């Protein structure tokens, strides 16, 4: 995986260059912004638990149906599956907001996830809509810093 | 006016104030939960059907 000034690096390296006037400024606006996503980070860890929940509440809310005999998460299998999921998505959603990166979403996340879901038949866009419901629970906790990492992991999706 | 009449005779109840109701107030929680559990076993029933067969 990379972080925001690993890439930073890689540009300048695919180019052999050394770092110039931009690339650093760059780099410093990376390190300024550190300490507020630490802050973002831990305040997510701290109450991921009721993130969760409420994020399941939001999405079967939404869609009860998914729960009913013959949903995609009907059992407690499933049910239990579709939770981790969700958890999943906001562990790596907190790594990648504070490496400032999405590289570890694709690594750790989307690698083989879409091909996973149309093959067991989990629905894909109340995934998405799961996944956004999750973004709005984040974002009225600690605003909009992490919106950008889940829309990725929507568009992995979809 | 010489008859002997009473104005001012004092009430059966004492002076004390009113006895707590929580014994009470226990037993009509319970009656509230039967209450409760005669109308989520019909949405229960609503909540086991199948997902989509409108
Ligand atoms: C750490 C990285 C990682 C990810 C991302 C991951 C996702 C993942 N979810 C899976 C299944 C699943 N995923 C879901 C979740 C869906 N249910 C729907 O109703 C919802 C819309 C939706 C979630 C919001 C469900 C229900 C299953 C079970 C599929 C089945 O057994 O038929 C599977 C197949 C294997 C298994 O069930 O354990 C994977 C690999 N696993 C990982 O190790």
């Amino acid at each position: 995986m990379l972080d925001a000034v690993t890439k930073i690096i890689n540009r300048t390296d695919a180019e052999g260059r050394y770092f110039a006037s931009k690339d650093f400024d760059e780099v410093t606006r990376f390190f300024a912004t550190g300490e507020a996503r630490l802050r973002a980070a831990s305040t997510i860890s701290a109450n991921a638990a009721s993130i969760l929940r409420e994020s399941a509440a939001a999405l079967f809310t939404e869609q009860p149906d998914l729960l009913r005999p013959g949903g995609n998460a009907y059992t407690s299998r499933r049910y239990a599956a579709c939770v981790r999921d969700m958890e999943y998505f906001l562990r790596y959603a907190t790594y990648a907001l504070v490496a400032g990166d999405t590289s570890v979403i694709d690594e750790r996340v989307l690698n083989g996830l879409k091909e996973t879901y149309m093959s067991l038949g989990v629905p894909i866009p109340s995934t998405v809509a799961g996944v956004t419901a999750m973004k709005g629970v984040v974002a009225s906790m600690i605003g909009s810093e992490a919106n950008v990492y889940f829309d990725h992991i929507a568009k992995g999706l979809s | 006016m010489q008859p002997i009449i009473l104005r001012t005779l004092s009430a059966r109840r004492p002076v004390q104030g009113r006895p707590n109701l929580e014994t009470y107030t226990s037993e009509v929680e319970r009656w509230k939960a039967i209450a409760q559990t005669q109308y989520a076993l019909e949405l229960a029933k609503e909540m086991s059907r199948p997902a989509l067969r409108t």
